[PDB]
């Protein structure tokens, strides 16, 4: 769900979204990773957890226009980006 | 559809084809009419030189355009 | 009359398949035939060239299967090809090029069946990387040339352009036969491939070097410097105390440390300048 | 099995010269050949070609022509003067897969149980590199589809002989080349580079339209790449790497602008050398 | 004398393993090639040969070849399995007889039916008329059962070599004796 700017959580948000006592989540999240579907470290000093790769899933036909969306603006960034070394160091070699 | 050919006497036979026919068909349609063997006969249409084995639409040759045989000469 | 402008025109594959197989019998005269057509009284254009089965014994070789060539040549026109024969060539290794005895007399009777032939020599192991070493001759009239007549024809500048070498005068080219000059016409589409007959992909250029290595190399070269500054004081001390070429003359074991110095730049620069680039660049267009 | 493939200039030009002597015997769009060579250590060497007669009629699959018993003489034919090359593979010139070649593929891997597939684009309309390799291969399923007979991609590079980079070289008087240094990085790879990764953007741009109702979704397999690939590229520039980045950009630097203070001390010596030796030698011819 | 390309199209469907014919149909067609082949190559020495088979693909098995002998041992094992599928088999003969190997022969086509056929009559009209333009020559034995291809087989060699062509044939036969001893050499030198 979270945006990947963050996709790092605490344990009290788990413990009530999946209603089970904190105590508990550390061996919950282990077997996660030791099963292999998911992928980061824990960080138990300060009950926080990181969570670097996630399984894919199947999605639907309109959340994939997000995918075009963000991949049509990444593109122009491309040509963008070629357009000011191409110009400025023309006379090097065009 | 119809089509002129000058040899080097600059006789001229007069050809009813079709634009998808093959350039072996009117040799071969030279060699009935005049008796010249098929296999002498060089087609010459403007600069390009004509290959056997593909069609007349495919060099868009139109109606009543002249074309010219030319003889390939053997050693002897 | 033969004029003196005619040319051979040699179609870029023929060259590569004649050297390949050239370079390959190292001391010996390898042979092998060659098909093409008369297009004019002042050309003839080879198309392609294949080898055969032959023997030798160093002191000479020749083919041993007549079959092999008829049934080759007739299978060829199934598939688009049906030029024939129009001559044959030889390689000749760190000799030169010329005609030579033996050589006179197989090649004398195709001009009696064929006019008009041609032989062609060419050598492997002189050639390098900017040029390669090919000839082309035709023999001389068989005499009756007291009257001093010309072998050929001439309405041109266009066959007097070069000139011949010692050796095939040495072996008598102009004496007994007279050379043709080689051409080359390439068409366009031979030419767009061979300019990609290079290119490399995109996935590399887009790829840093390492980082750790790469500090490695900055010390090594900087270490180096060193020896040729402190080289380099004691030199600019000596000179002008002699005369002038015993400067260089002196200096022929011993290096001169301002080559040595300047030539470790462009290796900090260059690489430094090109790999910050690099990842400055690639830091904006991923994410 | 095989881990890449090696192409010499000869199979190249070959390649060409079938496609263009073909419009003697026909009209069609696409020509097919046998490849001879050898391999190594599981690097595989292709070195010389011939082309046997193919036709098929465009507007069907499954109803083509192909000869064998031509192709078995040719390879007789072969063997006797050069003992050294053996049948690996075939090509085609054609811009694109086809439905039918797989079912090529199983015909002519009787002559051998490894075959390759190599792709000779002869018309590029781009930058890029003129060949594509390909292995035939078994996939299972696990949405419960029968097990799917099909093509698989190999690495492929241009390799090169003494023998024939002279000739090449020798043919080479085209255009211009080899601006030296400095100047062929940032070319060769910069800008060759990003106009490449744009071409690729803007096909995967246009795939993501046809399923737009144009088409089924392929699989959630393909979904499911583009999902990691969204997902792995580099974090923001935004944290504690940004310190990293500038401590390397100093030392990068630092030693640039020792070099540039070298060069321009030997240009002052040189300077000198020219003004004395010219005033003193201008007074004495004086 | 005239020269002469032909391709003979056996057939090898499920039907062929019954028996109207006295072995069983395989060996009822076997010696009939047998006859025919001969009979083309010693009419004149340099015509030539080949072969394709019909069942849910079509497959070319030795193409146009001077030798008979080539096609004889290459026949022996061809078993009896699938559905026939004929248009696809006539097709793939007109490309094979492109190529052939001196263009001044002209060409022939022969085949043997032996099993229902499927096909649609419109598509029959279309591909004789196609053929017709092609000059290629088209000369059907019914061998096999009769009736359900009686009608489109009459009907499709009318409209090729009708308008009074008359250069291509049907000919068709009971269950009884040999093929090759009654009928082939019956109706006229071959076909």
């Amino acid at each position: 769900t979270r945006p990947a700017n963050h996709r790092q959580l605490t344990f009290e948000e788990i413990a009530k979204s999946a209603k089970i006592t904190v105590n508990e989540v550390e061996l919950l999240v282990m077997k996660a990773l030791s099963v292999g579907l998911v992928k980061g470290s824990i960080d138990e000093v300060d009950k926080r957890v990181h969570m670097t790769w996630v399984q894919p899933r199947v999605l639907d036909l309109q959340q994939i226009k997000g995918m075009k969306d963000r991949l049509e603006f990444w593109c122009t960034d491309v040509k963008s980006m070629e357009m000011l070394v191409e110009h400025q160091a023309h006379d090097i070699l065009t | 559809m119809q089509i002129f050919v000058k040899t080097l006497t600059g006789k001229t036979i007069t050809l009813e084809v079709e634009p998808s026919d093959t350039i072996e068909n009117v040799k071969a349609k030279i060699q009935d009419k005049e008796g010249i063997p098929p296999d002498q006969q060089r087609l010459i249409f403007a600069g390009k030189q004509l290959e056997d084995g593909r069609t007349l639409s495919d060099y868009n040759i139109q109606r009543e355009s002249t074309l010219h045989l030319v003889l390939r000469l053997r050693g002897g | 009359a033969v004029d003196t402008a005619e040319q051979v025109y040699i179609s870029s594959l023929a060259l590569l398949k004649m050297l390949k197989h050239g370079r390959a019998g190292v001391p010996m005269e390898v042979m092998g035939l060659m098909l093409g057509e008369f297009v004019d009284d002042y050309t003839v254009r080879v198309i392609d060239v294949f080898a055969m089965p032959q023997s030798g014994t160093g002191v000479s070789v020749e083919a041993v299967d007549p079959v092999f060539q008829a049934k080759m040549l007739d299978m060829l026109k199934q598939t688009g090809r049906p030029e024939m024969v129009v001559g044959w060539y030889h390689s000749h290794p760190g000799f030169g090029c010329w005609l030579s005895g033996v050589d006179i007399n197989t090649q004398q009777s195709f001009e009696a069946l064929s006019e008009r032939a041609v032989a062609v020599v060419v050598d492997p192991i002189q050639s390098v990387k900017g040029k390669v070493v090919i000839d082309a001759f035709r023999l001389i009239n068989a005499n009756m040339m007291v009257l001093g007549h010309e072998p050929r024809q001439t309405t041109s500048n266009l066959g007097h352009l070069n000139k011949p070498s010692i050796q095939a005068l040495i072996h008598g080219l102009n004496r007994h036969y007279y050379s043709i000059t080689i051409n080359y016409r390439k068409n366009e589409l031979e030419q767009k491939m061979l300019l990609n007959l290079h290119k490399k992909s995109w996935m590399e250029g887009l790829t840093l070097q390492d980082y750790s290595e790469h500090c490695k190399h900055n010390e090594s070269v900087v270490k180096e410097m060193l020896e040729l500054a402190k080289n380099y004081n004691k030199a600019v001390e000596e000179e002008d105390k002699m005369t002038p070429e015993q400067l260089a003359i002196k200096n022929v074991g011993k290096q001169d440390p301002k080559r040595h110095l300047e030539e470790h730049v462009d290796v900090l620069m260059t690489s430094n300048i090109v790999q910050c680039l690099a990842a400055m660049l690639d830091t904006v267009v991923f994410k | 099995a095989v881990q890449k493939v090696v192409v010499h200039p000869l199979v190249l030009l070959s390649v060409v010269d079938h496609f263009n002597r073909i419009g003697k015997v026909g009209n069609q769009k696409r020509v097919v050949g046998v490849l001879l060579g050898s391999w190594q250590k599981k690097v595989l060497d292709v070195s010389n070609s011939f082309a046997v007669p193919f036709d098929e009629d465009d507007k069907d699959d499954s109803v083509w022509f192909l000869d064998h018993d031509y192709l078995e003489n040719m390879y007789g034919m072969f063997k006797k003067v050069n003992a050294r090359e053996r049948i690996v593979g075939w090509y085609h010139t054609g811009p694109k897969l086809h439905k039918n070649d797989i079912a090529i593929n199983e015909l002519m891997k009787r002559y051998c149980p490894n075959s390759v597939l190599v792709i000779i684009d002869v018309k590029p309309k781009d930058l890029g590199l003129p060949t594509e390799a390909y292995i035939s291969v078994e996939e299972v399923h696990d949405d419960g589809t029968p097990t799917s007979k099909t093509f698989e991609h190999v690495t492929s590079e241009i390799g090169a002989e003494e023998a024939e980079e002279v000739g090449v070289e020798h043919l080479l008087r085209d255009i211009k080349d080899t601006t030296v240094g400095t100047l062929s990085q940032r070319i060769t790879n910069q800008v060759h580079g990003l106009k490449g990764l744009n071409s690729k953007l803007l096909d995967i741009r246009s795939y993501l339209e046809k399923v737009a109702t144009g088409k089924l979704p392929i699989n959630h397999q393909i979904i499911y790449q583009l999902q990691d690939v969204f997902n792995l590229l580099p974090d923001v520039s935004l944290q504690e790497f940004v310190k990293a980045f500038y401590l390397k950009t100093n030392d990068q630097m630092v030693v640039v602008y020792l070099a540039s203070l070298i060069r321009s001390v030997v240009a002052l010596h040189n300077l000198i050398n020219n003004k004395i030796a010219n005033r003193d030698a201008e007074k004495k011819e004086g | 004398m005239v020269l002469e390309s032909t391709m003979v199209c056996v057939d090898n469907s499920e039907y062929m393993r019954n028996g109207d014919f006295l072995p069983t149909r395989l060996q009822a067609q076997q010696d009939a090639v047998n006859i025919v082949c001969h009979s083309k190559t010693r009419s004149n020495p340099e015509n030539n040969v080949g072969l394709i088979t019909l069942a849910n693909d079509c497959e070319v098995l030795t193409t146009l070849t001077p030798d008979t002998g080539r096609i004889l041992s290459k026949l022996h094992t061809v078993q009896p399995k699938g559905k026939i599928t004929f248009c696809t088999g006539i097709r793939v003969a007109h490309l094979a007889l492109k190529h052939r190997q001196g263009k001044n022969h002209k060409m022939r086509i022969i085949a043997f039916v032996g099993s229902p056929v499927e096909d649609n009559e419109k598509d029959l009209v279309k591909l004789a008329k196609r053929l017709k333009k092609e000059k290629v020559n088209v000369d059907i034995i019914n061998f096999g059962e009769e009736e359900v291809n009686t009608e489109k087989l009459t009907a499709f060699v009318n409209t090729l070599n009708g308008k009074d062509g008359t250069g291509s044939h049907l000919v068709t036969v009971p269950p009884g004796p040999s093929l090759a001893d009654a009928l082939i050499s019956s109706p006229i030198l071959a076909g």
